[PDB]
């Protein structure tokens, strides 16, 4: 028998229960979004906590982050998304960073994962 | 003039050359006449006694127009592989139904014709709802897209678990097995269908002990969590009281059994849940008394399209491999009717008509019943994302506890998602993926060894 | 200790030597196992998954007492005249049900076991309700004896008629065919099951035009009259609004369809009707989708005992001779369960248990569905007094009108009552009585000549 | 991609070859363009600023589908007997309106386009309402046939009269000129449009004095009366 | 004043220009709820005109995308934001879902610049 640790063990949603992500396995999740005609984007925030309200169902605080420049409309090669992450990392070396995708026909996001931690 | 007596049914209600309108409801029946009865008199006797008709002539028929208020049979075909079996088509005018009622439609179409002395069997397969009739319903309270945004969860299917034993636990022990499950990796938790309010555990102090575990497990992992609370009751005044106490505590979701509770009580809860911001989960109980046999009853593909009109955000839909009966092609056919906006005719899956929904939101399907970690690659290829997966005894039956038994259910799903979105075959492989994954996780190699040789294989009864 | 794995069902839930208590609920099932499954594993798999049980072992079983909260099978017998068919008996503890709910009992007993992969059929026949469980229900609002005193009618069965055509009449023509029927000799009048509120006739101005004919026909003959108003609707807020406008006008009786409306909505109308002094009439619609076939479903003798506990003053029960299917012995067996206070075991009529009702009021049965004046002597010997008889097309299809066609239905009943309470045989005779009576009444000789050669004779499907 | 600037209206909203659906609302306009403006730019400038459109390009247009939420002009004809006058046809998708509101339809179709600097006149003539949109309204409370049956009057037109002078009568004199009219052969009587509640006659004691004349004139001729 | 006289057969045109309301008739009305001076004091803004912006495209956006184009506008220097005149409650965006997603952006943009905001 083994015991799961309850102290100082945060998690960050999808893909966060697997071993850490290498640089190769990152440019395989972008070629899957490009093969279905979706639109990449970037975000960053200094904190990651969640707050509530006394008696209002379905209201949570801390779900919006800040957008880097603009969505990349009409992008075909995966070498530009990788270069923009490096520009984002030098300006704010003390924030989290996330990668998103957009489906414009059903109006809903399709992916999300973390690429940098403070 | 007026002439009293008895007449045949095929002199008014059998019209073989008729062109239908785009404002009509259509139905398809499979029937078996008794010996000595023509296949057309029996067909005309089904349209007559559902709209306007009786066994004799009356004088009040001449005070109104009957060709304007009558139903009529227009097509009959024989089944291949049966001496005496046929399929009949019937059309209904629009001005016969009340706007906003699911009760009236079922009272009219199926209320008296199943028990005639001149028949041996009858089954209803499909219906068509014109866009001019579905615009008078509210529909699902939120939908699929408005529910994925409140919870902030994108890119993978959702996960859950139900609490066991079914009955016999107290109120403080019931909420201690919720915290350990939710803190290990799951998203939801649930009551059983028959846990309402009973001498060993009353309803009001369970709602309070469950709400204390969600807050403690939410501040420890940094993710949003929830639990379905059951609002089924014996009267409406009691069902409305248990829905107002979940709103004061700030809970997101509730439950209801819509076939033993009724269709009138399910359209009031749906209206309440829209005006106050709650989510609704629907459980199909007592559905196999009607749906199981091939030659008598109502198919579930018909009971599915009434829920989408009445209102709901989730629904159970069964599994292909498990302890309960189901078929692959029929399931793949009626999931499409639940999730999509335009569906075409495909007789290889059991669809008789073309259906449009003119922008009504879709519903999420739920798969449950006797499934463990070896079925993971097979349940991801059939349903994909946009679905919910539930393990009740495959979580609480782990040899180490409730929390270790929820890490093995999340690692096995993420390991399959990563392999799928890389270009691998989830049908030929699937054993190798789990076998490779159970090498850096010691909680998966333990669950992989107790349920290694468990399968359910029997014959099927329906067979399309 | 705790040992994880999979076990057989017959190691805990099969107890062949058990003596039942007088505080237990009992059930009888007829089943058909799949090839390669012992008849005792299948019986134990039905008791396990209805109270407490699942497909694997869990660690929380040891936090409570299981022999105290479990169901168990104790008797199995084989059917004579079949290879693969058996009868199983199951007992349930009292602390498993919620007091005052018909919904909970059906959710527990029949919610998941009908669709197992290791079965081909299953049917429920009977139940036993101990006196310690039926004392928590209200029951019928008034009863049989409190209803015969408000109306001042003693010594003969009651009479009625329904209005045809089913759909397509306006609101002023609908109330003109009521006055002519009620002024000729009838006691009641009725709507059809699918007349709720529709573009050709809305509900609020029909309630007003019908109330004007009752007052005019009651002051002309000096007898009390009535009409069943239909209160079925799409939500509860609208069903509760049509019941207050009937009380505001001073009407005695209303209607409801309790199988397409639901069990939760039928227990609040019953509570309202007791608190405000109204009478309730119940229509069994959509009942032959479940009850018709011999090897799958639920018998109507079970659905009657739930209505008696939920609440109602009338109920439909079918006829022996007509256009709908029924059997003499089964009907004579389940009428006794509706009208009496103590009933014993009789396997020649289909009763498996002994039932006691400890002073709950009875319910009146109603016969309808395609009967004319030649069936009168046969319907008086079977039911006697304490029943209702309805002729819809046998009244409105008379060659002279609505009022002449209601004198012939009253003369024929009184002529049979007088002959019965004189010592004559109503089975050998009955033709001579009608033939003698149609000599001082010219309205009976006219109806006796249009329906002389009309009978319904086909084969029966159930056959006890 | 995204390119900022100003563009013509006839590059997206003028589709001369389009076949309409049976689930669409249709409108007909008569217009008069200002000098130096083609008759096709002006037509496309009316469909654009009623559903989706503005005077410049924005970046949020690419987050959704625009051919699915846009209105479009499909037919233009000239009026006979006028140098500068035309008729334009515009179609609207169904998912743009709220069910059960007459306010929303008029706010969308006619709310801003009548006061553009590049026009001199504009008039709306007709509309078409599909059956899938009128089924969400209640409609008339009773109708024509349910009202002739409550009053028991068949075979001839109805008759009425309104009371004069318009303003300046007291509450007791107002109700004695009703009895004399109703007892002579009329069926109805009426107030004027600007009699609500005023210092010379308040509303609550006029409702009572009028109800006393109907009862007296109804028991004298044996016919139903009203006001 | 204007209910029947515009459509007489003995006229071809008619237009109304002005009116005069005596002080003995306007004293029976309530008037503006707050005014100009009671509104500049609740917001603490003196010495310059106010600024705003409306959201485009007019119709066709969802409820989560509608509220993330409000935060970016309000955090850059504006004071107000606005709906379009024909955005009430429609199949692509219902009214109760939008009132909640808009209220989440105001709180996040008000705690970052230290000024009062609205919509
Ligand atoms: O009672 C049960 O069996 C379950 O709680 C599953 O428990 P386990 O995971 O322990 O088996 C589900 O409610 C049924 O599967 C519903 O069936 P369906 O969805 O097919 O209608
Ligand atoms: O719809 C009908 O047929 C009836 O109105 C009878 O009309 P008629 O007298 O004109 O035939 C009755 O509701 C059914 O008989 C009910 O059946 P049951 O009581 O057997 O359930
Ligand atoms: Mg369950
Ligand atoms: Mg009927
Ligand atoms: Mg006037
Ligand atoms: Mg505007």
């Amino acid at each position: 028998m083994q015991v799961w640790n309850p102290i100082d063990n945060p998690k960050f949603e999808t893909l966060s229960y697997l071993p850490p992500l290498t640089d190769n396995q990152i440019a395989r999740e972008i070629d899957y979004m490009l093969r279905n005609k979706w639109i990449p984007c970037l975000e960053f925030d200094p904190s990651g906590t969640i707050t509530t309200l006394p008696g209002q169902p379905g209201y949570y605080g801390g779900r919006y982050w800040t957008m880097w420049k603009l969505p990349m409309f009409g992008c075909n090669n995966a070498g530009y998304v990788l270069r923009e992450i490096e520009h984002c990392k030098n300006a704010y070396p003390g924030c989290f960073i996330r990668v998103l995708g957009f489906d414009n026909i059903r109006q809903v996001q399709c992916c999300a994962f973390i690429v940098h931690k403070p | 003039g007026f002439k009293a007596g008895v007449k045949d049914y095929r002199l008014t209600y059998y019209t073989p050359d008729y062109e239908t309108k785009d404002t009509d409801i259509l139905a398809a029946f499979r029937m078996t006449p008794q010996p000595g009865v023509p296949p057309e008199e029996a067909g005309a006797a089904v349209a007559a006694e559902s709209s306007t008709g009786t066994w004799t002539t009356v004088w009040t028929d001449g005070l109104t127009s009957l060709d304007r208020y009558k139903g009529r049979c227009y097509d009959i075909e024989p089944v291949a592989g049966e001496e005496n079996q046929y399929i009949a088509y019937v059309a209904y005018p629009l001005d016969l139904f009340e706007e906003g009622s699911v009760t009236n439609m079922f009272t009219s179409i199926v209320g008296n014709v199943f028990g005639f002395k001149a028949l041996r069997a009858l089954r209803l397969e499909d219906l068509r709802i014109p866009p001019a009739y579905s615009k008078t319903f509210q529909g699902p309270p939120h939908g699929i897209q408005v529910e994925r945004d409140k919870l902030n969860k994108y890119g993978r299917p959702l996960l859950g678990c139900t609490i066991k034993p079914k009955l016999g636990l107290s109120a403080k022990n019931y909420g201690r097995a919720v915290y350990e499950c939710l803190r290990g990796g799951l998203d939801f938790t649930k009551d059983d269908e028959n846990v309402n309010s009973q001498p060993f555990m009353r309803w009001r102090d369970r709602f309070l002990f469950v709400a204390e575990a969600i807050f403690k497990s939410q501040a420890e992992t940094g993710e949003i969590k929830g639990h379905y609370l059951n609002a089924t009751a014996g009267t409406c005044e009691e069902m409305m009281k248990r829905a107002q106490f979940a709103r004061e505590l700030g809970m997101p979701i509730v439950m209801h059994d819509y076939l033993t509770g009724g269709f009138t009580a399910n359209t009031t809860l749906a209206h309440y849940c829209r005006d106050n911001g709650l989510l609704l989960h629907i459980h199909r109980a007592m559905h196999a008394v009607i749906d199981r046999q091939r030659n008598h009853g109502i198919h579930f593909r018909v009971l599915a399209k009434a829920l989408r009109m009445s209102g709901g955000d989730h629904i159970h839909s069964g599994t292909v491999v498990g302890k309960l009966e189901g078929e692959r092609e029929v399931t793949l056919g009626f999931v499409d009717l639940l999730r999509d906006d335009y569906i075409e005719k495909d007789r290889s899956r059991g669809i008789y008509f073309t259906q449009d929904w003119v922008s009504m939101p879709g519903v999420l399907p739920v798969a449950s019943g006797g499934i463990h970690v070896w079925h993971m690659p097979a349940l991801t290829e059939i349903f994909g994302d946009d679905s919910v997966l539930q393990f009740g005894g495959g979580t609480l039956g782990h040899p180490w506890g409730n929390a270790p038994g929820a890490v093995a259910n999340r690692v096995a799903l993420e390991a399959c998602v990563q392999a799928r979105n890389e270009g691998r075959d989830l049908a030929r492989e699937g054993n190798d993926i789990i076998r490779e994954a159970s090498k850096w996780s010691p909680e998966l190699a333990a669950a992989c060894e107790v349920w290694k040789e468990i399968k359910f294989v029997f014959e099927t009864i329906d067979t399309l």
